[PDB]
């Protein structure tokens, strides 16, 4: 994944460090990613590594109602979370759409028409030039981009995207050698076969 | 030994008066009064000691 | 303490002279006589003789409470902490003016009686709903409308800046201003430039928002919203993508499609009820106004309608030239070829291209731009 490590540092690491250097182009620093691909291929920890690197309080917003009673007795509104992130001013907040969204009926399609997207919706429309403090920024793990409304695909909303696809042989090679770490192995696997007997899987 | 054995010797008469509460402080007033809150009950206007 | 208001000459005339030295005259001659009593007839301190006496009667410790109910004579019906409720007298040192149901109270420790009274803690909406710094620039930086900036200056501002021109001829400002046209086109843009010029408290609430998952909830939102808008001074209340309230249902909602219509229904009458209105602006935008009530929109509750085109070439040129002005820009690169790039680009995709064309060329660890990064972000932005 070092190709989307790239992109990512580009619009996350870059305009931190050296805000000069995007004002020496003369032109507004990024604040919406977004990352797109099936489930199970590597967007949450990818999120939670930049935050760790760059020294980000990394929060996210899941809207259940058992931390409700920290953000606010009551909170009516969902901009409230504000008044804890500019505290920690290089903040992050992370969202993540159900791996069940159709738009026939049922989940998505019926009954609710976004939850998590009213959610971005909102909060960009917050710090699009009214929010004060600098150095938020607002990340979403989704798949079939091709389902979001098209309020959320206007061209001068989102910044950056960036797709996931499946790992091929080499990316499951390493993947494998990663994780066979952990474990008491014995000399001499052969685990390029191992690889080469899985096909089309996740990661 | 001697200045041991009588702090021992009013251990006992020094532990038998009362205690304390405990507290979360709002924000302050003026001339030395902040405003407290003790959960179990409502929250009082205090004043503070000279330390 | 306002002792004279009248002072209308503003210059060495020896009216203003004359009223000047009467006026200290009359606080020498009554600063004599109030000081005449504290040198002849003391009988205390009376600067913290009677503070001390005060400080005596009430305790150290005094609680909050809740008022329920007051007699004229005096005294009324406390709630405790607790909830069990009393039937305390009142002081005479307590400035009985700010005495309302529902504000704390600090009561003695030992007979309950209301010996002060307590100013509140802000509330956790007004921050919410808050605008503090004015956003940028003014209208300098919109260009190419320039048709529709002098109706909003006329709403809004003229009446503040100017209240003369009205009173000659005797007629009240018009009342609301609503926005449409297709999306990317610059409203909330407008509203912005507004907020940076004006100087009354600039208070925004979006549309997705009005909508909550109880019963009862909305009418009491918008309720408070108006209250927080009235209380504080002349103010402009800004409400963004109304349309959003009627397109799209949310499943967290706990009553169907009939509580949208309450809540409707309690905005009407928060914008055109019989109360006394005072001094509030409303501006509203939306880019579907073919869905929303006509009785949200009569006369007398929204009176100016703006519509917001598409971008002409002019324009086109107009806006790339701003959004280029600080970029090192190389000579090669034409922006008449990049007009018609697109046979109906908006606002939006001018910037757009801008901004990507410039992260391109950051890549390479350059300063300049040239036509390939153009010719590849016109195509990463618009093609997919
Ligand atoms: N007439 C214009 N002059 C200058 N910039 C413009 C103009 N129209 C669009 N833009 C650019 O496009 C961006 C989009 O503006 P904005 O989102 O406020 O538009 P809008 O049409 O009110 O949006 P929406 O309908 O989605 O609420 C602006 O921030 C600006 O960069
Ligand atoms: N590219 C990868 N390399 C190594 N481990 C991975 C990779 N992708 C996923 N994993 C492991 O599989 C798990 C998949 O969870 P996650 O990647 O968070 O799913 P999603 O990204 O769809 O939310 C991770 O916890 C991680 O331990
Ligand atoms: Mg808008």
């Amino acid at each position: 994944l070092d190709k989307q490590i790239k992109e990512i540092k580009e619009v996350i690491e870059l305009p931190v460090k050296h805000p000069e250097l995007f004002e020496a182009l003369g032109i507004a620093q990024p604040k919406g990613v977004l990352l797109y691909g099936p489930p199970g291929t590597g967007k949450t920890l990818l999120a939670r590594a930049v935050a760790h690197h760059t020294d980000c309080t990394f929060i996210r917003v899941s809207g259940s109602e058992l931390v409700q009673k920290f953000i606010g007795e009551g909170a009516r509104m969902v901009r409230e979370l504000f008044v804890m992130a500019r505290e920690h001013a290089p903040s992050i907040i992370f969202m993540d759409e159900i791996d069940s969204i159709g738009s026939s009926r049922l989940e998505g399609g019926s009954g609710g028409d976004s939850e998590v997207q009213r959610t971005m919706l909102e909060l960009l429309n917050q710090l699009d030039g009214f929010e004060a403090t600098k150095n938020i920024k607002v990340i979403m793990a989704t798949n079939r981009i091709d389902i979001l409304d098209s309020a959320l695909l206007r061209p001068g909303r989102i910044d950056r995207k960036i797709e996931f696809p499946p790992p091929n042989e080499e990316a499951r090679l390493d993947i494998l050698k990663i994780h066979s770490r952990k474990m008491n192995l014995t000399r001499g696997i052969n685990l390029r076969k191992i690889a080469e007997l899985m096909p089309g899987a996740s990661g | 030994l001697n200045a041991k054995v009588r702090l021992l010797r009013e251990e006992l008469q020094l532990l038998q008066e009362q205690g304390s509460y405990v507290g979360e402080v709002v924000r302050a007033m003026d001339k030395k009064k902040v405003l407290v809150k003790v959960h179990p009950e409502g929250k009082f206007v205090v004043d503070v000691d000279k330390n | 303490a306002s002792k004279l208001p009248l002072v209308t000459p503003h210059t060495q005339c020896r009216l203003k002279l004359l009223k000047l030295e009467r006026i200290k005259d009359y606080l020498l001659m009554e600063e004599e006589f109030i000081r005449n009593q504290e040198q002849m007839k003391p009988l205390e301190e009376k600067q913290e003789e009677e503070r001390s006496k005060v400080d005596d009667l009430r305790g150290t410790p005094m609680s909050v409470g809740t008022l329920e109910e007051i007699i004229d004579d005096n005294h009324a019906i406390v709630s405790t902490s607790v909830g069990s409720e009393h039937y305390v007298s009142i002081l005479s040192f307590v400035d009985k003016d700010l005495l309302e149901p529902g504000c704390s109270v600090l009561l003695n420790h030992k007979v309950h009686a209301v010996i002060g009274v307590l100013m509140d803690d802000t509330d956790p909406l007004v921050t919410v709903m808050k605008v503090e710094k004015a956003p940028q620039e003014t209208y300098a930086d919109i260009g190419g409308l320039d048709n529709q900036i002098q109706e909003i200056k006329e709403s809004v501002e003229l009446p503040l800046t100017h209240p003369e021109y009205y009173e000659e001829m005797g007629i009240k400002p018009p009342k609301g201003v609503i926005l449409y046209g297709p999306p990317g086109t610059g409203k909330t843009l407008l509203a912005k430039a507004v907020a940076n010029q004006t100087s009354a408290t600039f208070l925004r609430v979006v549309g997705s928002e009005l909508i909550q998952k109880y019963l009862g909830d909305g009418p009491k939102l918008v309720r408070e919203l108006f209250r927080v808008a009235e209380e504080h001074a002349p103010s402009i209340v800004f409400i963004d993508e109304i349309d959003a309230i009627g397109t799209k249902r949310y499943d967290s909602n706990s009553g169907g499609e009939r509580e949208i219509q309450r809540t409707m229904l309690e905005l009407l009458n928060q914008l055109d009820g019989f109360d006394s209105r005072g001094d509030v602006k409303v501006i509203m935008a939306t880019n579907r106004i073919e869905t929303l009530d006509p009785a949200l929109i009569r006369p007398g509750r929204i009176d100016r309608k703006i519509e917001f085109p598409l971008p002409d070439e002019k324009t086109k040129k107009r806006i790339f030239q701003i959004h280029t002005s600080r970029m090192t820009l190389a000579d090669d690169v034409t922006l008449d070829d990049l007009i018609m790039a697109k046979d109906d680009l908006s606002g939006a995709d001018i910037k757009a291209i801008c901004t990507e064309a410039g992260l391109m060329a950051l890549r390479e660890r350059r300063m300049k731009v040239t036509n390939e990064d153009f010719k590849k972000s016109k195509e990463n932005v618009l093609y997919k």
